[PDB]
DNA sequence: AAAACGAGGGCCAGTGCCGTAC
DNA sequence: GCGGTATGGCACTGGCCCTCGTTTT
C-alpha cells in the first residue's frame, strides 16, 4: 500500500506520472530476468506530525534552510573579497597576546582582534609542541599579530592548558576564519575546546581549491613528474593541494619562498627568537597569499557548486568535536605498554635465531646452510700503521704463601693501568662497527655511538627481507628468494628446460640439503609445480606462479598457516605465533605516532557547564577536555573528509592492540552521543540513478529492486544476499558487489573471490562466470555487437555509428557511463562539478571509474551535506541542547545530553527520510520506497563505536572500566515527538 | 632433564645426585652453589627494583621468623600485617600502600615428617575497596610482565583466575617445566578479615584516607617464589630440530646472570707485566659487574674447553688479554649469545660492560 | 636514652611500649624493624659483602639450612659453610686456601617461661694452611677493625680484644663502647680441623687440599659478625637543642628528599615527580615529602629529616618553575644553598662518590 | 715537511608492500 | 577493460655530501 511501496507523505499530492508503456517493459525486463515472487511483507507504517515545511518543495525547503544557515558566513566572505589591504608593518611586536597594525603599522596592544572575518595561520615550535607559538592575520581593516607566553625564558610544564590563541568575542553573525588547512589554526584556539557553542565556523581554501580543480591521487603522482595521448592537457589547468602551488595557481604571481631551514620543525625554540621578525614576516606571506587566493576562489567556488547545501555542509563538517578525559592517557600508557611488551617478546626471539645461527661461521660451514649462503659472512680486522721501531719480534716478546705488606702494589697495577690506556687512543680513529661479526650481523646491530643503543642484535623484523629467510620453511620445501618478488603465494601441456654448470667465480650453492629437507619433510623443475610445493635449481623464473606481485613477506597466511603448508622450523607453533604477534601491533605500529602525538586541552572546573558539576560524576579528580579532529573539509574524491588519524581509525577488534582508539571518545557526563549509520548510501544511489533513468518508480531495474528489498533486522539485505551463496559474511560480500559496480576485473574478482572464500579454482571461476552475466553484455575488426541486427556485411559505410556504448541486462552502468560522456558539469543531484582536471573537455579522459566513482561517491557525499544542514535545522529550531558534529562518511554521530537523547534520535530519523525524499525528488517521483526511508540503526551511549556492544584488547575488560553500554534503534523511538514536552 | 649435569659440574646447585624434582619444588634441596645463590641474589634485586624502589607508597618490612609465644612462619604475610598501624603512621594515612619484603618461609611436608624451607618475596598492598580489583589486575599484569622478562620464551609464563570459597577474587602464575606446568606466584584479595581479627578494640586505628574520606583498607597480597623461579629461569635458559650443529650453553638473561664477564691470560706464558690483570679486575669490581679469573689455571688445554665452561656458567662475555694487548691495548672479547671473536679497548670495554647490562635492563 | 625514642616515631624500629629497652634491643627479642632500620641494615650488609667481595683471590657466596636437616634451629653459622667446603673445593680446583663467606638470619634462646630471640648475622669461614693460619688471622683482624672503622664517626669508638684457649689456639673479638657498656660486635676465631674432621670420618682424603704440591687438612678460621649490633652501633654512633642522626652517607638509608613550597600546584608535583624519576634513575634513595599533603613548618621538617639522617633537603618552590634554581639544605652543615635542578644528580652523585675513601 | 684522491657513514628523497577506514 | 576514494607506516635503495685515512710535496 501502494505502489510496491510507499508511505504516508506531504510532499505533493501530484504525483504520476504512471508511465503504462515504460512500467510495462520494466515488468516485461523483471519477468524475464526474472522477479516476479513478491514475498508480500508490508513493514509497519508510521503515523506521525511532520515539522512544518517552509514550500513549495523541498529543494527550496533545504535551499533556504542551507541559505540562512550560511548567509551571516557569505556575507563575511563578501567583507573579505572586497577588503582594501591595509601594508604589511616595519616590524612586528615583541609582546604577548595580539597587536593590532592600523595606521602606518603602529603597535596597538589587543587581547582580543573584533572583527567580523579574517585570514589565519598559526605557528608552533614542534621542537616542544604542541603549543603555539606565533600567529598573523590581517582583516578588512587592518593587520594582527599574536605571540604566545613563550616571551620569557623559563621552564614550563605543559600539560595542554587553556594558552591556545583566543579569537572569539565575548557576549555579555557572528565569525568566520579562512585559512589554508584551517582545522589545524582551530585546534589552536581557546574557545573551540569548550562544550558548548560555537557561533563561528571555519573556511578551508585546500578543501575549496579541491572542489574547484581538484585531482587524484594518481594525477598527483605524476603532476609532480613534470620535472596516454591526450593526458598532458590538463597539466596546467590545476595543481597539487602546497600552497604555493595553488597560490601559483589561481594568483598566479610570483611563487613565494618557503623557509629554508624549517625552524618550526628543525630547530628548538632558541633559534626562533633570534629569527623572530623573519618567521613573523614568512607568516605574514602565508596569511597574504592564502588572503589572495581565498578572494579568486570563493567565486569560482560559488559558481562550481550554485546550491547553498554543500556550502552549509562544508561550513558544519569542519567544526568537529571529539570530548576525553583522563582515560585517553590511561589508554596511551597501556596500549604504548602492551605494545612495547610484545614487540621486546617478538625481537627477543627473533635476536636469540639471530645469535645462535652465527655460530656456524667457523669454518666455512654457511655453504650447506640452504637458507644462509647468500648474505656477506665478513671477516674484517682493521686497523693499525707501524710508528714504533725496528727489526726485532713483538709477536713472542704453584707457590703457596700470605702476602700484603705491598699495600700499595693495587695502585701500582692500577697505575700501569691507566698509563697503558692513554697510549693506544691515538692508534685508531673512527670506531666503526664491529668488524668480528658478520656483515649480515652488523646490519642487524644498531651503532655504538647511538644515544638508543641496546645490546645484541636489534632492529629485528618482521616484516624485514633477512629474517623470514632465517628460519621459515617454505611451502613443502626449503629454500626461499628475492629478486623481483618474495616467495610466489597469494597476490595444452607447457615445459621448461634445465641446466648446470660452473665457470667461476661465483657464491657457491647447494642443492642437495634441499632434497634432503624435502624428503624430511614429506617423511611423514617438473613436476610437482601446479599445486604442490618444490623449489629448482638455479635459473631462477617463475614456473608456475599465480600473483603478479610478490609478498615480501607472508603476514597475513594464517590460515595458510595453521593447515601444515606452510610452516618454520625452528620450530613447532612458533610461526602461527610469531604471525599473530605481527598481525596484533599490526595497527599500532603504523599509527602511535599520530595516537600518542594526538593533543588534547584540558578545560578547568571552571570554563565548564556547571550542569554537568551538578551531575553524579567529578569524577574522584578527574580531569575533562576534548580535541578537534583537525580535518580537511573537503578532499578528492568527492570532497570527502580527510584526517590522518581518526578517518583511518581501526574498529573495535579482540586481536589488534589500539583497536580502542574509537571507543575512547567519552562523552562527559550529563551528555551522550546519538548517531547513525546509512543502510545502504552509495547502493541504493547506484540503483536510484538506475530506476530513475528506466523509468518513473523505484524497481523498474534488476539490480534497483534487491537493493531496497531486504532489511538487516531479522533478514538478509542484498549484501547479505551475496554473502549467503556461499559466499562470505558480509564486509566481504561489500567489497564484492562495490569492487563490481567499479568494474569488475575477471582476474580481479577471481583472486578476490578465492581469497575471501578459500577453495579451488574451478568452482570458483564458474561462480563468478554466472555473477558476470550482471555487467554482460555491452557494445573493420571489432567486437561482434554493434547496432545493427548483424556484424557481417561488404563494403558497408557506417562511421557515424561506431558512437554508442553501453552495456545490457541486469545492471545500469549506461547512466553511470551517461554522466561520465558529459563534457559539461555533470552534476547529479545536488548538483556540483569537480575539477578542471577530469572534465572530458580537454582531457582524453581516459579516467573513466574515477569519474563513476566520482559520480556515486558525490552523491555520498551531497548525502551527507544534506544530513549535516537537516540535522542542524531542526536542532536550534527546537529545544535540543548539543550540536557538536562528528561524521564518517556514511556514519555521523552528535553529542547530546541524556535527557534529549530520544528526540535527537528522532531528528535522526527525519533527517535520513528528508534526504532519502531528497535524493528521489531530484529525479522524480517524489514518492519513495519503504525499508529504505528510515535508518535501520541509531547508536545512543557515552563513547563511540560499531556495535552497541564492545569488547577489547588492551583494557581486556571494558566495562571493567568506567564504562556502560549501548542501545539499539530501533522502533521505540517513534513514540517521542520532536516537541519538548514528551513522555 | 639432562642439564642436572651442568648444574653439578658448575655450581649453580649442590653435587648430591639426589635432586629430585620433588626434592627441589619442596624445598628439601641441601642447598644451591655460589652461581646459585648469586643467580638468585640477582633475580631477588630485580624484584626489588621493579616493585619497591620505582614506585612509591612501598616500603621494606621486616617480619620475624618465630612467634614469641617448634614451628615457624609459613607466610611473611602475617607479620608484614603486624607493622601495619607504624607504617600508617610514616605514610600520614595515605592509601593504597605496600610493605615488602624477600624472607625464606618454612613449609611442613609429609614425604610419601620432614620441613622444607624456601626463599619468597612478598608484598602486601593495602588497598580501598572501591580499587582492590583494579589493583589485583593491576599487579597481575604487572607481576606476569616482570616474569615475562628475561625469558627466551614467554610463551611458558601463564596466568589463572580462580575464586575463594567464599568468593574471593585471585590469580595465580605457572611456568610451563617439561613436565607441565607449576606454581611459581599467587595473587589474592583478602577482605580485610584478618586486620579487623588483629585488631577487635579500635578500628579507628586502621581507617585510611581514600581520599574525602576514611575506609578500611582492603588487604591485597602478592607471594613470589624465587627459588621456583630461579628453576624457571634456569630450565628456560636451556635449549629444538634440524639445528644440524648443538652446543651446549644457558642463556640466561644479561641482568640476573650469575657471572657477567671472564678475563683470562692467553699467551701465555707471559711474565711479568701480567698486573694489568688486577688492574681490570678492581676496576671491574669497582662498577659491580662480576668478573670471573682465569690466572691461576690447569688448562693449559683447548680454548673450546674453557670457552664451553664458561657457556656452562652462562658468562655474557670472555675478555682475553695478551701480550699484544700488552703492547698496544686492544684485547679480544667472545659473546656467549653469539659466539665470536672482537677486539676493543680497556676503558672502552669497562663502558661497554656497564651499557650492556644497563641497556639489557631496558627495551 | 633519648635516641631510643626518635627511632620510634621515624620508624627505624618496630612499635613498642615495654620491649623498647636496651636490654630487650641487644637480645633478639622482637619487635622487630621499622622501614628505616631495614634499609640501614641492607646498605650494611651490601657493604659488608663489598668489603670481602674485593677480597683475592675469591670467596664463593653460600646459603644454608635453618633448621637441623636430620629433624632443632641453627645457633652459629659455620655448620653450613662446612657442608658446602667438599663441594666448593672442585670449583677453586683445590688450588689455594680459600674461604665461603654468608648473611644470615640465625637464632638464639632468650631467657615465667623463655623465648627465642634472632640476630642477622655475617659470617666469613676462611680455610687456610695451619702454618699461615695465625698470620691470616691477624690480617682478617686488621681488615674488619678497619671496616668498622671507616663508617664510624669515633675509631677509638671500636676496639680490638685478644685472646685464647685450650679449644681455639688464639682468637680475637672485636667489641663496642657505648658507651654505657662495651658490647661485642664480632667474633673471630682460629679454629682447628677437628669441627671438621668430626663431620666427615672419613675416609678424610678429600679434605685435604693442595697448597704447592703439598696436601695438607686445613685449618679454619671463623668469622662472624653483628649487623643489628653492628646498626645499633652506628646509630648510637651518629646521635648528636639539635637531635639529628649524622649516619653515614655511603650507609645512611634515605640520603634526600624533596618538598614543594608554594600552594598545592600540579605543575609543582610533576617536577618534583621527574626529578623523583632522575633521582631514582641513578641509584639514589630519595623520600617524597610533596606528597604531601599540608607542608606545615619547614623547622619541624628539617627536624623530621635529620631525626631521619637525610643528608640533604630539597625544596620546590615556583621559582624553579621560571629559573630552575631549588633550595638545597645539607644536614652535617645545615646550610641553605639554592643551585639549578639539573645539576642536582651529579652533585649528589660525586657527593656519595666522594665519601669512598680508606 | 705539504697537496690530492679514495673509503666510510649519515642525511636526504624515492620506491615497493602493507596497515586501516569509508 | 580497468573497484573507487582517502590516511599512514616500514624496509630497501642509491645518490648527495662529508669525513678520515692513505698516499704524496
Ligand atoms: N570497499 C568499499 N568501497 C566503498 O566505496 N564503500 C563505500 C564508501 S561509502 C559507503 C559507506 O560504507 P559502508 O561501510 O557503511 O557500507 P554500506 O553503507 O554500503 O553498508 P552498511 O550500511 O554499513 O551496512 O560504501 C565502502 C566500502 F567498504
Ligand atoms: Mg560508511
Amino acid at each position: 500500500m501502494l505502489s510496491r511501496g510507499l508511505h504516508e507523505q506531504i510532499f505533493g499530492q501530484g504525483g504520476e506520472m504512471p508511465g503504462e508503456a515504460a512500467v510495462r517493459r520494466s515488468v516485461e525486463h523483471l519477468q524475464k530476468h526474472g522477479l516476479w515472487g513478491q514475498p508480500a511483507v508490508p513493514l509497519p507504517d508510521v503515523e506521525l506530525r511532520l515539522p512544518p515545511l517552509y514550500g513549495d518543495n523541498l529543494d527550496q525547503h533545504f535551499r533556504l534552510l542551507a541559505q540562512k544557515q550560511s548567509l551571516p558566513y557569505l556575507e563575511a566572505a563578501n567583507l573579505l573579497l572586497q577588503a582594501q589591504l591595509p601594508p604589511k608593518p616595519p616590524a612586528w611586536a615583541w609582546a604577548e597576546g595580539w597587536t593590532r597594525y592600523g595606521p602606518e603599522g603602529e603597535a596597538v596592544p589587543v587581547a582580543i582582534p573584533e572583527e567580523r572575518a579574517l585570514v589565519f595561520d598559526v605557528e608552533v615550535c614542534l621542537a616542544e609542541g604542541t603549543c603555539p607559538t606565533l600567529a598573523v592575520a590581517i582583516s578588512p581593516s587592518a593587520w594582527y599579530s599574536w605571540c604566545s607566553q613563550r616571551l620569557v625564558e623559563e621552564r614550563y610544564s605543559w600539560t595542554s592548558q587553556l594558552s591556545p590563541a583566543d579569537l572569539i568575542p565575548l557576549e555579555v553573525q557572528e565569525q568566520l576564519v579562512v585559512g589554508h588547512n584551517v582545522s589545524f589554526d582551530r585546534a589552536h584556539i581557546r574557545e573551540q575546546y569548550l562544550i558548548q557553542g560555537s557561533r563561528m565556523r571555519f573556511l578551508d581554501t585546500m578543501s575549496m581549491h579541491m572542489a574547484i580543480s581538484g585531482l587524484s591521487s594518481f594525477q598527483r603522482s605524476l603532476w609532480i613528474a613534470a620535472k596516454a595521448i591526450s593526458s598532458w592537457d590538463w597539466l596546467d589547468i590545476s595543481s597539487v593541494n602546497s600552497l604555493a602551488e595553488v597560490h601559483r595557481l589561481y594568483v598566479g604571481g610570483p611563487p613565494l619562498e618557503k623557509e629554508p631551514r624549517e625552524l618550526f620543525v628543525k630547530g628548538t625554540m632558541k633559534d626562533i627568537r633570534e629569527n623572530f621578525q623573519d618567521l613573523m614576516q614568512y607568516c605574514a606571506q602565508d596569511v597574504w597569499a592564502t588572503h589572495e587566493v581565498f578572494q579568486q576562489q570563493l567565486p569560482l567556488f560559488l559558481e562550481r557548486c550554485p546550491h547553498p547545501v554543500t556550502l552549509a555542509g562544508m561550513l558544519e563538517m569542519g567544526v568537529s568535536y571529539l570530548p576525553v578525559n583522563q582515560n585517553w592517557e590511561r589508554y596511551l600508557a597501556e596500549a604504548q605498554g602492551t605494545y612495547e611488551e610484545l614487540q621486546r617478546e617478538m625481537k627477543k626471539s627473533l635476536m636469540d635465531l639471530a645469535n645462535d645461527a652465527c655460530q656456524l661461521l667457523s669454518g666455512e660451514r654457511y655453504k650447506e646452510d640452504p637458507w644462509l649462503w647468500d648474505l656477506e659472512w665478513d671477516l674484517q680486522e682493521f686497523k693499525q700503521k707501524k710508528a714504533k721501531k725496528v727489526k726485532k719480534e713483538p709477536a713472542t716478546a704453584l707457590g703457596p704463601c700470605s702476602e700484603e705488606e705491598e699495600f700499595q702494589q693495587d695502585v701500582m697495577a692500577r697505575a700501569c693501568l691507566q698509563k697503558l690506556k692513554g697510549t693506544t687512543e691515538l692508534l685508531p680513529k673512527r670506531p666503526q662497527h664491529l668488524p668480528g661479526h658478520p656483515g649480515w650481523y652488523r646490519k642487524l646491530c644498531p651503532r655504538l655511538d647511538d644515544p638508543a643503543w641496546t645490546p645484541g642484535p636489534s632492529l629485528l623484523s618482521l616484516q624485514m627481507r633477512v629474517t623470514p629467510k632465517l628460519m621459515a620453511l617454505t611451502w613443502d620445501g626449503f629454500p626461499l628468494h628475492y629478486s623481483e618478488r618474495h616467495g610466489w603465494g597469494y597476490l595444452n601441456l607447457a615445459k621448461l628446460p634445465t641446466g648446470t654448470t660452473l665457470e667461476s667465480a661465483g657464491v657457491v650453492c647447494p642443492y642437495r640439503a634441499i632434497e634432503s629437507l624435502y624428503r624430511k619433510h614429506c617423511l611423514e623443475p617438473y613436476n610437482d609445480v601446479d599445486i604442490p610445493g618444490c623449489w629448482f635449481f638455479k635459473l631462477p623464473h617463475k614456473d608456475g606462479n599465480s600473483c603478479n606481485v610478490g609478498s615480501p613477506f607472508a603476514k597475513d597466511f594464517l590460515p595458510k598457516m595453521e593447515d601444515g603448508t606452510l610452516q618454520a622450523g625452528p620450530g613447532g607453533a612458533s610461526g602461527p605465533r610469531a604471525l599473530e604477534i605481527n598481525k596484533m601491533i599490526s595497527f599500532w605500529r603504523n599509527a602511535h605516532k599520530r595516537i600518542s602525538s594526538q593533543m588534547v586541552v584540558w578545560l578547568p572546573r571552571s570554563a565548564l557547564p556547571r550542569a554537568v558539576i551538578r551531575h553524579p560524576d567529578y569524577d574522584e579528580e578527574g580531569l575533562y577536555g576534548a580535541i578537534l579532529p583537525q580535518v580537511v573539509t573537503a578532499g578528492t574524491i568527492t570532497r570527502r573528509a580527510v584526517e590522518p588519524t581518526w578517518l583511518t581509525a581501526s574498529n573495535a577488534r579482540p586481536d589488534r592492540v589500539g583497536s580502542e582508539l574509537k571507543a575512547m571518545v567519552q562523552a562527559p557526563p550529563g551528555y551522550t552521543l546519538v548517531g547513525a549509520d546509512v543502510d545502504s548510501q552509495e547502493l541504493w544511489i547506484a540503483a536510484v540513478l538506475g530506476d530513475a533513468h528506466f523509468a518513473g518508480m523505484h524497481g523498474c531495474t534488476a539490480f534497483g529492486w534487491m537493493t531496497l528489498q531486504g532489511r538487516k533486522s531479522r533478514g538478509t539485505d542484498l549484501h547479505s544476499k551475496t554473502a549467503t551463496t556461499v559466499g562470505i559474511s558480509r564486509e566481504h560480500a561489500k567489497r564484492f558487489n562495490y569492487g563490481r559496480i567499479y568494474g569488475a576485473g575477471q582476474p580481479f574478482a577471481e583472486r578476490l573471490l578465492m581469497q575471501f572464500n578459500h577453495r579451488l579454482t574451478q568452482q570458483e571461476a564458474a561462480e563468478k562466470a554466472q555473477q558476470m552475466y550482471a555487467a554482460t553484455k555491452g557494445l573493420l575488426r571489432k567486437v561482434q555487437r554493434e547496432t545493427a541486427r548483424k556484424s557481417q556485411w561488404k563494403k558497408w559505410e557506417v562511421v557515424a555509428e561506431r558512437a554508442w556504448k553501453g552495456g545490457t541486462e541486469s545492471e545500469m552502468f549506461n547512466k553511470l557511463e551517461s554522466i561520465a560522456t558529459s563534457d559539461i558539469p555533470r552534476t547529479p543531484v545536488l548538483g556540483c562539478c569537480i575539477s578542471r582536471a577530469l572534465e572530458p573537455s580537454a582531457v582524453q579522459e581516459e579516467f573513466m571509474t574515477s569519474r563513476v566513482n566520482w559520480v556515486v561517491q558525490s552523491s555520498a557525499v551531497d548525502y551527507l551535506h544534506l544530513m549535516l544542514v537537516a540535522m542542524k535545522w531542526l536542532f536550534e529550531e527546537f529545544a535540543i541542547d548539543g550540536r557538536f558534529c562528528i561524521s564518517i562518511h556514511d556514519e555521523v554521530r552528535y553529542l547530546v545530553r541524556e535527557e534529549d537523547r530520544y528526540r535527537a534520535a528522532l531528528a535522526l530519523q527525519i533527517t535520513n527520510l528528508l534526504t532519502r525524499c531528497m535524493f528521489a525528488y531530484k529525479l522524480g517521483l517524489n514518492d519513495l520506497p519503504q525499508s529504505v526511508a528510515f535508518f535501520s540503526a541509531v547508536d545512543i551511549d557515552r563513547c563511540l563505536r560499531k556495535e552497541v556492544t564492545m569488547d577489547c584488547k588492551t583494557p581486556s575488560n571494558p566495562t571493567g572500566m568506567e564504562r556502560r553500554y549501548g542501545i539499539p534503534q530501533g522502533e521505540a523511538l517513534d513514540i517521542y515527538q520532536i516537541i519538548e514536552l514528551t513522555k | 632433564a639432562l642439564l642436572e649435569i651442568c648444574q653439578r659440574r658448575h655450581f649453580l646447585s649442590g653435587s648430591k645426585q639426589q635432586l629430585s624434582r620433588d626434592s627441589l619444588l619442596s624445598g628439601c634441596h641441601p642447598g644451591f652453589g655460589p652461581l646459585g645463590v648469586e643467580l638468585r641474589k640477582n633475580l631477588a634485586a630485580e624484584w626489588w627494583t621493579s616493585v619497591v624502589v620505582f614506585r612509591e607508597q612501598v616500603f621494606p618490612v621486616d617480619a620475624l621468623h618465630h612467634k614469641p609465644g617448634g614451628k615457624l612462619r609459613e607466610n611473611l604475610l602475617h607479620g608484614a600485617l603486624e607493622h601495619y598501624v607504624n607504617c600508617l603512621d610514616l605514610v600520614n594515612k595515605r592509601l593504597p600502600y605496600g610493605l615488602a619484603q624477600i624472607g625464606v618461609c618454612f613449609h611442613p611436608v609429609f614425604d610419601t615428617k620432614s620441613i622444607g624451607e624456601k626463599t619468597e618475596a612478598s608484598l602486601v598492598w593495602f588497598t580501598p575497596p572501591r580499587t582492590s580489583n583494579q589493583w589485583l589486575d593491576f599487579w597481575l599484569r604487572h607481576r606476569l610482565q616482570w616474569w615475562r622478562k628475561f625469558a627466551m620464551s614467554p610463551s611458558n609464563f601463564s596466568s589463572s583466575d580462580c575464586q575463594d570459597e567464599e568468593g574471593r577474587k585471585g590469580n595465580k602464575l605457572y611456568y610451563n617445566f617439561p613436565w607441565g606446568k607449576e606454581l611459581i606466584e599467587t595473587l589474592w584479595n583478602l577482605g580485610d578479615h584478618e586486620l579487623l581479627h588483629m585488631y577487635p578494640g579500635n578500628v579507628s586505628k586502621l581507617h585510611g584516607r581514600d581520599g574525602r574520606k576514611n575506609v578500611v583498607p582492603c588487604v591485597l597480597s602478592v607471594n613470589g617464589d624465587l627459588d621456583r623461579g630461579m628453576l624457571a629461569y634456569l630450565y628456560d635458559s636451556f635449549q629444538t630440530r634440524k639445528k644440524n650443529l648443538h652446543r651446549k650453553v644457558l642463556k640466561l638473561h644479561p641482568c640476573l646472570a650469575p657471572i657477567k664477564v671472564a678475563l683470562d691470560v692467553g699467551r701465555g706464558p707471559t711474565l711479568e707485566l701480567r698486573q694489568v690483570c688486577q688492574g681490570l679486575f678492581n676496576e671491574l669490581l669497582e662498577n659491580g659487574i662480576s668478573v670471573w679469573p682465569g690466572y691461576l689455571e690447569t688448562m693449559q688445554s683447548s680454548l673450546e674447553q674453557l670457552y664451553s665452561k664458561y657457556d656452562e656458567m652462562s658468562i655474557l662475555f670472555t675478555v682475553l688479554v695478551t701480550e699484544t694487548t700488552l703492547e698496544n691495548g686492544l684485547i679480544h672479547l667472545r659473546s656467549r649469545d653469539t659466539t665470536m671473536k672482537e677486539m676493543m679497548h680497556i676503558s672502552k670495554l669497562k663502558d661497554f660492560l656497564i651499557k650492556y647490562i644497563s641497556s639489557a635492563k631496558n627495551v
